[PDB]
């Protein structure tokens, strides 16, 4: 398999040390030998790196996809008060609490402490029962559980799950890094992105970022 | 014990082993009675001299209640027990879904249930919330939602389970897997189910006795 | 004016699209035509080397 | 007409993709061959 | 109820976190399992994290105190000036020196360069007399040497200097946990946090904390 | 067993003097040993002071949560003329009767001898039906039975049976201690205990309780 062995696609080609660190080759999926660092030398450090990181990208993918897409639908044909995620929270003190989707016949939400509490309340079930396995299957993988919450059923062969692994996991490395890229511009520039986005394909060369390069002086 | 001809003539064909049998047949609709089977006529018309039927020719075809799989009459019968304790508890289920759902709708609102759909196809109003659906898009979704269900139950081949199913889904609480205990509650949930179609019958009743409201009715008794 | 038209002559947009829902439906075809296509790829011919010519 | 020309758009499309991903599904080796 | 070992108080409840990290077992105070990061897995690191959270929770314990009591007094019955902890810096700065408790009858410290030079000595000097002993007791526990520390002397019994550690380590986690909260006030609001605590009393259901929410807008 | 038993927790807790009146050690739940006058040395009067006790528990939670319930109801989305237990029972001479759940098409009762009759009849009969055991349910047990009229039936782990023993009875304690706060409510304020609540929510340093110190001076 070329993904993972001891013939992988490395970090740097040609260039990452002609070997990998000498704690992890292969048997894990995206494992490229990136730890320079060193920080995972512990087995159980390195496990509990791996679960971190893979939450840290399953929570990546539906925090870019939130981001992109109501300065899709807004400037497209809809209305929501404000699409950037910047004032999508601010939408509750606005007029008369959250619209969703712009309709004041759904949702019309107000009063954000119960809305707090609410997300308290599910987050910590959901989070608990994360850990420990409680309804709806019970704790026998942490990261890879495979009951029935999944129910098209494609981990069944070993292969072919495997190579899906590395397909998340790559996935979400890429969402976690634009998420940065997110949060950056929005300190930066003060713009919805995909508005970032429309302001560079009008002039490439002048709006490019080093026009933002003399913000920060001192 | 406790029959509604307390110590009288019993139906043979019923004992107390399911939970609400008190023996009740005036009519006997539940009946093992067999079916004589004639066959078919000499329908050739290429020669002469064709026939008729066949008097007392088969062995009368021993009715049984085993459900198949077949999704259309999957019975392959209708009278008989393992059809009538599944359409008692289905009614009987709807039949109190209903009977609370119209007192509880009058007593919030104010409207009948004969009277809700003149109030709730100009305004999708859940006590007065101003849902945003219309009546084309309700019926779709009540149609495919309730078709989905209705597929997935008549799917199951127990014919215990096609009306007491168990299991952890439907049973949150697991208060059924006792004898005498899970006895016990099918034997009050039939009789509460025997309560309330009858009173959803009454409703109906009141209804064509020139409108009503189960309460809107009472507004007319009111002195 | 008198009347009520598109007036979607002379214009000169890309693909003819002139709501953005119009232009949704493009993609709303071809990403699901994509994916049906992108499933029926387990039951095709997937190799290294093994080309079809000559 | 926005109606009718949805719907256009939708059968036109629908068409010519299933065209494509037709003869991108392993058309050449659908022969009787040799 | 049972503070080590076995049967310690763990977190999350009935949600009991199977999983534990299976080097933490017991034998020290405050066992609850944040190892999901898992920083400790080796015992020499691990004995210098604990080396440092008790030194930190009891620096935060006296930093705490002293930011909270002056400006109680400032509104019960004294008058200090600027009473909340910001220009507690600028004080010296505001006439010629500061004046404790109010008064202009004591010290009045001026040479604030030679006030840092006598704190530098004496703290460096405190600072390696703790890590390798010297006078007023030498050290044997780098966490507790204690002796000359005690004119009370209520670590004799094992058990009562057990739980005396685990509720010294809980009202450190407490005080640290109230600083961080007093250092985001001190940026958010720039106020005082009685002055804070009395709006919110005067105001629960609106004047909470998402009225200063849209401050740190960019653009 | 923390409990009940040899080590039990009583009235003083680490300064329970590590003795009770001795002439009881455990065996049944909510034994604190709070016997102080020693009231019930007997132990046939310590078993009807068990029996009558039970019976006031469980008419006391029943009293509290009756009520707690119709100013709730009151303050969410109904009106019940007086929805206070004060002048619930004086609800009846109204106007036309005593309309239930603030309706005027429901019950919308009168006759109020009828209704003490129908009453003092249902009664007799249940508390009979207590007290010895009739058909509908044998008398097997005094306080216990574990019959018929207990569907779910949690008493199968005797273990967690005694623990649901101890949390219905100090539930028990704290309905009595509870309901004696409301009649003393009742007589000092003459107000509705919610209400009573929200005024000192509204001023908790002068509406304490010591604002009614001079109302019953000579
Ligand atoms: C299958 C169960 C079902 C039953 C029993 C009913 C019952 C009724 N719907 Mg109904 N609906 C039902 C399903 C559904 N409805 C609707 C949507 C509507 C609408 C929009 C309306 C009704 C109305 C009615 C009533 C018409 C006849 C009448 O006035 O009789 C009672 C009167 C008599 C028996 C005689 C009285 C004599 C004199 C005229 C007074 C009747 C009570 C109509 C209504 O509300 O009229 C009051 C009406 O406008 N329904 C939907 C779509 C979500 C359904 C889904 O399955
Ligand atoms: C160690 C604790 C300590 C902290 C956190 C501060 C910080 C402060 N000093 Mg102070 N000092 C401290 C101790 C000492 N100071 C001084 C001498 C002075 C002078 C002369 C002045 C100050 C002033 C200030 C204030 C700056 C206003 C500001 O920028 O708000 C922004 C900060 C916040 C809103 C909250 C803090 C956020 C963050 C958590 C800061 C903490 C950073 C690190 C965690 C601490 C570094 C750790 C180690 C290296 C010390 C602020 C209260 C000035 C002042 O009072 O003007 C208003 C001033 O003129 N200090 C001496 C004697 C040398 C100290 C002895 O240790
Ligand atoms: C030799 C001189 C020496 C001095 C001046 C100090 C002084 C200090 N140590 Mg330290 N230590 C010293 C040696 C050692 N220490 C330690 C281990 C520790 C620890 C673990 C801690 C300290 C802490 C402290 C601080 C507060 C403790 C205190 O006095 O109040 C408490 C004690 C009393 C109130 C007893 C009363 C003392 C008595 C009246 C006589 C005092 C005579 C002094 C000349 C007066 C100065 C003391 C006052 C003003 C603070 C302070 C900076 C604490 C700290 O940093 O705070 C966050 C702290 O946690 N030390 C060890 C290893 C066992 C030492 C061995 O040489
Ligand atoms: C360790 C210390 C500890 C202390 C001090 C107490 C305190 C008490 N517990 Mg207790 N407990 C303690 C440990 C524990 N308790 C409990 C669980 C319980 C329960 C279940 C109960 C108690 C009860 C009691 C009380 C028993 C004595 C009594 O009847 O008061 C009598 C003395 C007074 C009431 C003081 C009266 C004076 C007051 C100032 C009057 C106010 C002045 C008015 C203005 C006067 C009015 C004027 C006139 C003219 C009308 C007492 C208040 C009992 C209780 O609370 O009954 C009420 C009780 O049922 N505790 C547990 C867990 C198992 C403990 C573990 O440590
Ligand atoms: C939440 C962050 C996080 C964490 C914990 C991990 C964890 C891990 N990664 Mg990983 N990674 C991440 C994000 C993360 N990844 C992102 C965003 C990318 C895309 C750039 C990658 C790309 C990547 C590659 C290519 C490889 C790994 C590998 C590993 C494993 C060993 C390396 C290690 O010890 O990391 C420890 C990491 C941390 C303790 C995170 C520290 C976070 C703090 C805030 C410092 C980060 C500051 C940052 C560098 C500043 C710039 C940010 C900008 C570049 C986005 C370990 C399981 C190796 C492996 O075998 O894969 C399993 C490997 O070859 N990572
Ligand atoms: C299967 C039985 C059944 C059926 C067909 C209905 C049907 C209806 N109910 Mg209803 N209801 C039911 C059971 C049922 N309910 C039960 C069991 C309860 C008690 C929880 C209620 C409590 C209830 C209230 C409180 C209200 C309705 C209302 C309504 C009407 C419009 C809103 C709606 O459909 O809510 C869909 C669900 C969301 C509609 C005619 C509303 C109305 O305006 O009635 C005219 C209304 O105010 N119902
Ligand atoms: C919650 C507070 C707390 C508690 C329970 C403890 C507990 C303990 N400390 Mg300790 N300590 C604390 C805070 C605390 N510490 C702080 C803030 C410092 C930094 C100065 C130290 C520095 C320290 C040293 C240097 C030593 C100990 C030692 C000990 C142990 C034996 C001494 C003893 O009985 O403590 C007495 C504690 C109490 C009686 C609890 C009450 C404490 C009161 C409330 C403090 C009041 C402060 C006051 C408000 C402000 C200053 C006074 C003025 C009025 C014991 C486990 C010794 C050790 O490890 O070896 C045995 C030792 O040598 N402590
Ligand atoms: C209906 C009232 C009632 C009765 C009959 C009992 C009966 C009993 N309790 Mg009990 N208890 C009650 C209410 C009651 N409790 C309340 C409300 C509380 C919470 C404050 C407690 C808390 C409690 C504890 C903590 C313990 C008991 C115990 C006992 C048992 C032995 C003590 C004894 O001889 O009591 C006989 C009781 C009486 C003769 C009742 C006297 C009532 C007098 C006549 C009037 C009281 C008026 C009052 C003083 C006015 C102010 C009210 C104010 C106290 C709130 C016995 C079975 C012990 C036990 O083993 O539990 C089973 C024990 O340790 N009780
Ligand atoms: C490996 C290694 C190795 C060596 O040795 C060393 C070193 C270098 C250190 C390392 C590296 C590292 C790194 C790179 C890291 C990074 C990370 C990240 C960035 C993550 C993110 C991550 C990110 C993430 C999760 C994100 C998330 C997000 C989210 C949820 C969002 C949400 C939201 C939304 C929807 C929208 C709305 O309106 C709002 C909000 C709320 C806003
Ligand atoms: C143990 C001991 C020991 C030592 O040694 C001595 C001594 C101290 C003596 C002792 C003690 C005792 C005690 C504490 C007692 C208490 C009691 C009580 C409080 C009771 C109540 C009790 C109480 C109770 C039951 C209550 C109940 C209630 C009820 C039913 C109510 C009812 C009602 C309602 C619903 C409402 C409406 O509208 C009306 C009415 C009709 C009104």
């Amino acid at each position: 398999i070329e993904f993972y062995g001891p013939n992988r696609a490395k970090w740097l080609g040609p260039y990452s040390e002609n070997a990998t660190p000498a704690y992890l080759t292969g048997e894990f999926p995206g494992d490229y030998g990136w730890d320079t660092a060193g920080l995972s030398a512990d087995p159980e450090t390195f496990k509990r790196y791996r679960e971190l990181e893979l939450i840290h990208a399953r929570w990546a993918m539906l925090g870019a996809l939130g981001c992109i897409t109501p300065e899709l639908l807004a400037k497209s044909g809809t209305q929501f008060g404000e699409a950037v995620w910047f004032k999508a929270g601010a939408q509750i003190f606005s007029e008369g609490g959250l619209d969703y989707l712009g309709n004041p016949s759904l949702v019309h939400a107000q009063n954000i402490v119960a809305t707090l509490a609410v997300q308290v309340i599910l987050m910590g079930l959901v989070e608990g029962y994360r850990v420990n396995g409680g309804p709806a299957g019970e704790g026998l993988d942490p990261l890879y559980p495979g009951e029935s919450f999944d129910p098209l059923g494609l981990a069944d062969d070993p292969d072919t799950f495997a190579e899906l692994k590395v397909k998340e996991i790559k996935n979400g490395r890429l969402a976690m890094f634009s998420m940065f890229g997110f949060f950056v511009q929005a300190i930066v520039t003060g713009k919805g992105p995909i508005q970032n986005l429309d302001d560079h394909l009008s002039n490439p060369t002048v709006n490019n970022a080093f026009a933002f390069a003399t913000k920060f002086t001192p | 014990d406790a029959l509604w001809l307390p110590n009288t003539t019993r139906p043979e064909w019923l004992d107390g082993s399911l939970p609400g049998d008190r023996g009740f047949d005036p009519l006997g609709l539940s009946k093992p009675s067999e079916f004589v089977v004639i066959g078919v006529d000499e329908n050739d018309q290429n020669a002469a001299k064709n026939n008729k039927g066949s008097v007392e020719a088969i062995v009368q075809a021993t009715p049984d209640e085993v459900s198949s799989e077949n999704r259309l009459a999957p019975y392959s019968e209708v009278f008989g027990l393992a059809r009538f304790r599944e359409c008692e508890l289905i009614h009987g289920r709807w039949a109190m879904l209903a009977c609370l759902g119209a007192l509880v709708a009058e007593a919030t609102t104010g409207v009948s249930w004969v009277e809700a759909g003149k109030v709730e196809l100009d305004g999708a109003s859940y006590a007065g919330l101003s849902l945003p659906f219309s009546i084309t898009q309700l019926i779709w979704i009540e149609v495919i939602l309730v078709g989905g269900a209705e597929f997935y139950r008549n799917s199951e081949t127990n014919p215990e389970k096609r009306c007491y199913p168990g299991g952890v889904f439907d049973p949150l609480k697991l208060a059924s897997e006792d004898e005498e205990r899970a006895f016990r509650l099918k034997t009050a949930e039939i009789k509460h189910a025997r309560l309330a179609m009858v009173s959803f019958f009454g409703y109906g009743v009141q209804a064509l006795s020139t409108g009503e409201g189960a309460l809107g009715s009472l507004a007319k008794f009111a002195d | 004016l008198v009347d009520e038209r598109m007036n979607g002559d002379g214009t000169g947009r890309p693909f003819g699209v002139n709501d953005p829902v119009l232009g949704w439906v493009l993609l709303g075809v071809f990403g699901t035509m994509w994916a049906i296509w992108f499933i029926g790829q387990k039951d095709l011919g997937d190799f290294e080397d093994a080309d079809d010519g000559l | 007409m926005l109606t009718l020309k949805i719907f256009v758009y939708t059968v036109v499309t629908f068409f010519v993709c299933l065209f494509i991903f037709g003869f991108l599904s392993n058309d050449p080796a659908r022969n009787p061959g040799k």
